[PDB]
DNA sequence: TTTTTTTTTTT
């Protein structure tokens, strides 16, 4: 009559209490005691127990979590509720949640077969969308109707699923019971879908996506265009109209980002200064005080570019970025600039844009004749789920505070040119549709890569002349780097020279310091000041703004896109 | 606006072609002014010769094969 | 639509062909079907459906004679004269005067070539015919002529055609959204003869849509709903 | 039925032989298979059911009658004639049977309702794919007082309840414990036609296949199979509600078999680890042709046998056919490198460009033919199409990312408007293509090669105009082609009565699998790297070809050709198995750069 | 009865 013991649950439940208290870290002082302290403090439920640990004290344990953490999941939890007694100030049916991490072995989403459903498993992909957070009933406290008594912990399975029976032998309704809602036991419950991950795509193929769920404390920890790495476990979710068909749902535990540019864990000068390790952090200053550093980047950037000596220049200072301000009236002015290039053919364009996109973190790289307007900036998409018009993230956004490199800028469209410049001018995106009516930000660095018109650049006419841009566009980037084949001889050797040097020794040859590793950290510690101006060089900028309209001066000479 | 003559226009419910008679249809014996005779759309200036010429407008287009009497008085401005 | 009211909107009628009756009638196809006119199972209106017991192809504007195809010996009889290339010659559109050899090559093109196929390098065995000539000389009469005497026909005009709709055009369905694919004027006539009069005015970006069809006779399209090739 | 059928096939598995040849008498022909199964892993057996029909009669009608009923049979009566290597090799999941057939049977057209769950063969161009599909088992049961846990197995295809918990009896309490059940998977494609075998002006149809646990994923966009399987019709239902159902039912075919390898193409890149599967007795054979003076010139003219002389055309197209080195750039930050050679093919009508289409399209595996005005620009890259069930917007691939291994033939090249043709312009130079639409912010590859075919503008060569008039292409786009050939019609007599000679001949009436293997050998094991001395002579090429395209108004010279140059001196190196790249590389594939614009 | 993408006829 009596319910029977899920041995091989219980007796995991049971060593994993053990090892909760005996192990210790590299000074005795149980490391899941004081981990385990803030675990008391309101909005905190979450413990996060590292896998690789869990090895070194036991393994015949590991085999079962990773083989079971289905069925073993809903007892290393309680396992966790009375662990955490010895506090006696958590409210008594409050409840916690185990997030594993650090997993040995990866997968990929073309791996998630279904003979892997119900194990522990680890995913990477980017992120797409984010659906908004809500609650989710756990165990639900069905108030009686006719007894006025409390039916009490009936777990829901993809449904409210109305448990029917009563332990009162007069129970008018077996089909009736008003649940109450205010003792009822709820959980936060996020819902994003990612995306194949561009290094594992098979070639000649559309990457494939799933859903994810993310189920706690842990709910807005992925946001769009992020590459987290997902570590749960595969469920099957039938559809709930008919209660079959069913379908694959990945229910994550943890998520961490896929590659942390400081391990430490995951904003200003100090709290990065943490996390250096001793040969990092000795190996910044090393650079911070290095000398002709400013062509030890260039020469190490891109290593297989013979020459342009003028826009290697300019796009490091693309990416270090200026200092941003925000005017006391509430305008902004913009802190980051932007780069166009212009040349003649084969002159080592969309070879500056790929380098840029394949070194920096969190720039994406897009293409001006297979675009769109709504693609780059924001859309407007029905989810009739919902049966709402939400809104969609794009490639201006996406890349946030980071670059955005357009290939063959002026292949696009005559109205999608537009859109782009509403959002390189007030650095925003407004977005006014169906019944959507929102302001988003974007602060992208643009890069962008044009040809002139009719194939050459001709050295006697203005630029608004040789190239098809708006006329409001070419005001809005304040850097252009305009390329000429001049046909000459001594360079058509040195190219050579390097080209072909280049493809004898294909991994060698390139003999940078600062290798491109370290140059991210000494990035993006960098990054982090905002360097004032001194009276001297206030007057010195005054001056030069003196000396440069002059040039332009009538008479003499002439230039183009007049200063 | 619209304009003078009848116009067709692709309507966006329809996404066919519609016949908008202009003011010269809704001017019953009345009387129409106007200026800037230069200024008037190409079309609608042709439109309005013939319209004087023959006192109706029967526009044969994408799907409308229509007439509508125009009978009002041009008090014309040129420059 | 010949025979509606000038400016009336034709009326469908179903039909479930099914037993024996299936795989006769092709898609765009005079046709003429007898059976049982019944309504719809499941107020008082109802819906009707035609079920076919008999299906005949009245293409050649009489019937299909397929099977009474067959020649006798007491026309054996000229088919073997000395001159049969010659009088069928004279008996094509006898209501034209002249043209003693135009006649002899509209003709041929009715019969055509041989195809070939060594080493695998197809080679076409149909033949193409360009009527190049002054103003009333009776050539869209020829053509009309051409166009009744043939199995499989099509009738264009070049002014009133465009490149799309003699070849192949994808159309979306507004009830499904699904692009699917609609045969043109090229296409319907595979094996047979297409006509296309006032060729001249045909608009110059519609009518290189023919270099395809003229040498390889295959249409290949590859628009953002199909890829595929049709055999023209 | 069941017992009187592996008797009668583990003989066939036994005792048989064919008058026929594997792998470039040893009897125990399927024995050998089943051999080879255990030396290895992949427990399938690929079974021809027609060699069971030389050796028998009466199970051939009851394997393509009764094949569900069957094809369990012939699992069992393989176990256990894997008696000679049970104790050496122990496998785990078990041993599998696949009949298949050499040749198609039917159409897709021809499908009757005496067909119905029977063993049939169509063959077409699968078009889409889906992700897989859950299907259960076995279930998992468990009641909610006595808490006691049964798991009855799916039998005849429907699963039953028990309604009584064999502890408590409360006759309705036993609920589903769905993630805790048995899955397999299930996957959906669609079948087309090919243009050849359909009737006279119609358009194709499809079919829709459904994979299984194993041959889920085997399959992708853009390939030819034959696919072979039982042939099966389910009913529907009007409401999703009540069981009414109609009375016309809807049919699939439950795939049992791929095959990929047709006689006349050359091998696809599915069978790399198939060169180790080479006899050593032609590794000697190629090894040894690759040794006269001119192989070159040797295989070239063994290209297209219909074609007249043109001789450095089918030089061209041979050294498209290897390709230079798929060198790894990943460490110097430059990106990827492309390695397939572009080629483009000018001159007047008349001069048999689109039969060299024509006939290369019909070599390689996974090719495309497109044309110029029946294709657009997001038809040849990718589109987004309104999923019709889900109602999303989702991504699919054009024409230049489904050959992706292979050539993507592209005809009438002149007469695509500007936009559309601005397009190749990513696809062909970096081998990538970056999508940003509504919802779909992607990044595709592939490694595809153009041969395209045009017309000089008038469509007549007037040689009173300059090379870079009667062209009439950009220099942003004639770059990225390294191999224009300028076809012209010399009036010689002599060459016109040769020609016709050689034409008439065509209406009385080397090896390729020579060809057809020397192409998968030279493609495997072979990794051509430069040379100093080779470098050397590289240089100077490249400085000289500037001051002379600089003056004549020809077709300037970019950086970019002195890639190609590398691209093609490193693919003639592989013609003869060279495996290293020296001066008479460079000279060659110098000399065919130049004088393929005269 | 709304966006967004893609093809073809029309002013
Ligand atoms: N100055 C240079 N130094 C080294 N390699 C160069 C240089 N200029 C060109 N190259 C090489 O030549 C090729 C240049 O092609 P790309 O830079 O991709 O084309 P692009 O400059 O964008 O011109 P278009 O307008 O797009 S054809 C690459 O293979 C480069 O490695
Ligand atoms: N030799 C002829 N024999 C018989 N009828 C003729 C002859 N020449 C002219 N006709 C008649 O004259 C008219 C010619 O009209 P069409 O046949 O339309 O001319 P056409 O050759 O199409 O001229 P275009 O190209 O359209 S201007 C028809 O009524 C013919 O019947
Ligand atoms: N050298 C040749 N060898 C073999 N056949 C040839 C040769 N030259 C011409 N032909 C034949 O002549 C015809 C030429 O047709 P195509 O190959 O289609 O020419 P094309 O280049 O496609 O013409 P345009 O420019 O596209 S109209 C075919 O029937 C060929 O068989
Ligand atoms: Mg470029
Ligand atoms: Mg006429
Ligand atoms: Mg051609
Ligand atoms: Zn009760
Ligand atoms: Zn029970």
């Amino acid at each position: 009559h009596l319910e029977v013991r899920d041995e091989v649950a219980e007796k995991c439940q049971k060593l994993f209490l053990d090892f909760l208290e005996e192990f210790q870290s590299s000074d005795g002082e149980i490391k899941y005691l004081q981990l385990a302290e803030e675990l008391i403090r309101p909005e905190r439920n979450t413990l996060v127990v590292s896998f690789v640990d869990l090895e070194q004290f036991n393994q015949q344990l590991s085999t079962t979590i990773q083989e079971e953490f289905y069925r073993v999941y809903p007892y290393l939890c309680r396992a966790l509720k009375t662990f955490v007694k010895d506090r006696k100030e958590i409210p008594l049916a409050k409840d916690f949640y185990v997030a594993f991490q650090d997993l040995p072995t990866r997968h990929k989403i073309r791996e998630l077969t279904s003979s892997r459903i119900g194990l522990l498993t680890r995913i990477s992909g980017q992120v797409v969308r984010t659906h908004p957070v809500h609650p989710e009933l756990v165990s639900g406290t069905f108030l009686c109707l006719d007894c006025q008594t409390v039916i009490r912990d009936v777990e829901q399975q993809f449904k409210y699923t109305q448990p029917n029976i009563c332990r009162n032998p007069v129970c008018a309704n077996r089909r009736r019971f008003l649940l109450d809602t205010n003792k009822s036991r709820f959980v936060d419950f996020q819902k994003v879908r990612i995306q194949e991950t561009q290094a594992e795509l098979p070639r000649g193929s559309i990457p494939r996506s799933l859903e994810v769920i993310l189920r706690a404390e842990a709910v807005e920890s992925a946001q769009a265009g992020d590459k987290c790495d997902f570590t749960g476990t595969l469920i099957v979710v039938p559809d709930v109209s008919k209660l079959l068909s069913y379908r694959l749902v990945f229910l994550a535990c943890c998520v961490a980002p896929t590659n942390p540019r400081f391990g430490g864990k995951e904003q200003t000068a100090e709290s990065i200064k943490n996390q250096m390790t001793v040969k990092e952090w000795e190996k910044v200053f090393e650079m911070s005080q290095d000398k002709n550093l400013y062509h030890n980047l260039c020469t190490s950037l891109f290593p297989t570019i013979h020459g342009n000596d003028e826009v290697k220049r300019g796009v490091l200072l693309m990416l270090f970025g200026g200092v941003p301000k925000t005017t006391g009236e509430g305008t902004s002015l913009r802190g980051d600039i932007n780069v166009c290039i212009v040349g003649d053919p084969s002159t080592a364009k969309s070879q500056f844009l790929k380098h840029v996109e394949e070194f920096s973190p969190r720039a994406v790289y897009t293409s001006g004749k297979a675009s769109s307007a709504a693609g780059l900036t924001a859309a407007v998409v029905r989810d009739e789920e919902s049966h709402e018009f939400v809104i969609e993230a794009g490639a201006l956004m996406l890349a946030d505070n980071g670059v955005c490199c357009i290939d063959e800028f002026d292949k696009m469209d005559v109205r999608d040119q537009v859109a782009i410049h509403e959002a390189m001018e007030q650095q925003t995106i407004s977005i006014t549709k169906a019944g959507v009516k929102a302001t988003l930000n974007a602060r992208t660095s643009i890069l962008a890569a044009a040809n002139p018109i009719s194939g050459h650049y001709d050295r006697s006419k203005s630029l608004k002349q040789n190239i098809n841009l708006s006329a409001p566009i070419m005001s809005r980037f304040d850097l252009f780097f305009i390329l000429v084949d001049e046909c000459n001889e001594v360079t058509d050797y040195a190219i050579a020279r390097r080209i072909v040097d280049l493809h004898s020794r294909i991994e060698e040859s390139i003999d940078r310091v600062y290798s491109l590793d370290d140059i991210r950290r000494y990035l993006l510690f960098a990054r982090q000041f905002k360097p004032k101006i001194s009276k001297e060089s206030e007057d010195f900028i005054v001056e030069q703004y003196k000396h440069l309209r002059q040039r332009d001066g009538s008479g003499v000479t002439k230039s183009s896109w007049r200063i | 606006a619209a304009g003078l003559t009848a116009s067709v226009m692709r309507d966006p419910s329809s996404r066919n072609f519609i016949m908008e008679g202009g003011a010269m249809v809704l001017a019953d014996g009345g009387v129409v002014c106007i200026d800037e005779f230069d200024k008037m759309r190409e079309d609608d200036r042709v439109a309005i010769h013939e319209a004087m010429e023959q006192q109706t407008i029967s526009i044969a287009k994408a799907g409308i094969t229509t007439t509508l009497n125009s009978r009002c008085s041009v008090l014309a401005a040129a420059n | 639509s010949d025979q509606v009211p000038v400016g009336n909107i034709p009326r469908s009628i179903t039909v479930l062909v099914e037993g024996e009756n299936t795989r006769i009638a092709q898609p765009g196809d005079h046709v003429s079907v007898t059976g049982i006119f019944l309504p719809i199972l499941r107020g008082l209106l109802s819906e009707t459906y035609l079920e076919a017991h008999r299906i005949v192809k009245m293409n050649k504007s009489e019937d299909d004679e397929s099977g009474a195809g067959e020649l006798t010996r007491e026309e054996l009889r000229q088919i073997a004269e000395e001159d049969f290339y010659e009088k069928l010659a004279a008996s094509i559109a006898p209501e034209i005067y002249g043209h003693e050899d135009v006649k002899k090559a509209l003709l041929l093109l009715l019969v055509g070539g041989v195809d070939q196929s060594p080493r695998g390098m197809k080679i076409r065995g149909n033949i193409n015919i360009c009527l190049m000539g002054d103003p009333g000389v009776a050539k869209s009469q020829l053509l009309s002529y051409i166009d009744r005497l043939a199995p499989r026909s099509q009738y264009t005009t070049g002014r009133g055609s465009s490149g799309v709709g003699l070849t192949a055009a994808v159309l979306r369905d507004s009830v499904s959204g699904e692009l699917t694919l609609e045969g043109g004027a090229l296409v319907l006539a595979d094996q047979g003869v297409c006509c296309i009069d006032e060729f001249d005015k045909m608009a110059e970006a519609d009518r290189t849509a023919i270099h395809e069809v003229m040498e390889q006779q295959t249409i290949s399209i590859a628009k953002a709903g199909i890829l595929t090739t049709l055999n023209a | 039925n069941v017992a009187a059928c592996k008797e009668n096939f583990q003989r066939f598995l036994q005792r048989f032989i064919d008058p026929l040849a594997k792998e470039e008498i040893t009897e125990p022909l399927y024995m050998q298979r089943l051999g080879e199964i255990n030396v290895i892993g992949e427990p399938f057996l690929n079974v021809n059911c027609e060699h069971i029909k030389s050796f028998d009669k009466n199970l051939y009608r009851q394997l393509i009658s009764y094949p569900q009923e069957v094809i369990p049979t012939f699992d069992m009566a393989v176990n256990e004639i894997f008696f000679d290597r049970y104790p050496d090799s122990i496998l785990e999941h078990q041993i599998q049977v696949r009949p298949f057939n050499a040749l198609k049977t039917k159409n897709m057209r021809n499908l009757n309702p005496e067909d119905i769950d029977q063993l049939i063969t169509i063959s077409g161009m699968v078009i889409r794919t889906s992700q897989l599909i859950p299907e259960m088992q076995e279930a998992f049961f468990q009641c909610q007082v006595c808490a006691h846990t049964t798991r009855v197995e799916m039998d005849r295809g429907r699963i039953a309840e028990p309604s009584v918990c064999g502890r408590c009896h409360t006759t309705h309490s036993m609920a589903l414990i769905h993630n805790r059940s048995l899955f397999s998977d299930k996957q959906m494609i669609k079948l087309q036609e090919s243009p050849e075998d359909m009737p006279a002006g119609q358009t194709p149809h499809t079919v829709i296949l459904f994979a299984h646990n194993d041959l889920v994923d085997k399959v992708q966009p853009g390939d030819r199979v034959n696919v072979t399987g039982i042939y099966r019709a389910v009913p529907i239902r009007v409401n999703p509600r009540v069981s009414n159902v109609k009375s016309v039912y809807k049919t699939h075919i439950d795939v049992i078999h791929y095959r990929k390898t047709d006689a006349k193409r050359l091998h696809g890149l599915d069978e790399e680890a198939e060169q180790k599967l080479f006899s050593e007795k032609r590794v000697e054979l190629l090894k040894e042709l690759s040794r006269k003076p001119d192989i070159y010139e040797r295989l070239a003219s063994a290209l297209a046998p219909s074609i007249y002389e043109h001789e450095d055309i089918k030089k061209g197209i041979l050294l498209q056919l290897f390709g230079g080195t798929r060198k790894d750039f990943s460490h110097t930050g430059r990106g990827k490198f492309r390695a397939e050679i572009n080629i483009l093919l000018c001159g007047d009508p008349g001069t048999s460009k689109s039969q060299l289409l024509q006939y290369v399209y019909n070599l390689v595996p996974r090719g495309q033919y497109t044309s110029g005005k029946g294709s657009s620009a997001v038809g040849l890259t990718a589109y987004v199409m309104k999923d019709p069930e889900t109602r999303q917007l989702v991504l699919q691939t054009g024409a230049l990312v489904l050959s992706d291994n292979g050539i993507c033939c592209i005809d009438e090249f002149d007469k695509m408007n500007e936009s559309t043709r601005s397009v190749l312009h990513e696809v062909m130079e970096q081998q990538t293509l970056s999508i940003a639409k509504a919802g779909i912010i992607c990044q595709l590859n592939a490694r595809t090669s153009v041969l395209a075919a045009a017309n000089p503008i008038e469509s007549q060569w007037n040689p009173k105009k300059t090379t870079i008039e009667n062209i009439q292409l950009p220099h942003t786009l004639l770059s990225r082609f390294d191999l224009i050939f300028l076809l012209l019609d010399p009036q010689d007599e002599a060459y016109d009565r040769r020609l016709a000679h050689h034409l008439v001949a065509l209406y009385y009436q080397l090896d390729m699998a020579v060809l057809k293997d020397y192409i998968a050998y030279a493609h495997s094991t072979i990794m051509p790297r430069l040379s100093e001395e080779a470098s050397q002579a590289l240089i100077e090429a490249y400085v000289d070809m500037r001051k002379i395209g600089s003056s004549r108004g020809m077709v300037s010279a970019y950086p970019r050709q002195l890639e190609s140059l590398i691209r093609l001196a490193e693919a003639h190196a592989k013609v003869r198995l060279s495996n290293k790249v020296e001066a008479i590389d460079v000279e060659e594939a110098k000399r065919l750069h130049r004088e393929a614009l005269k």
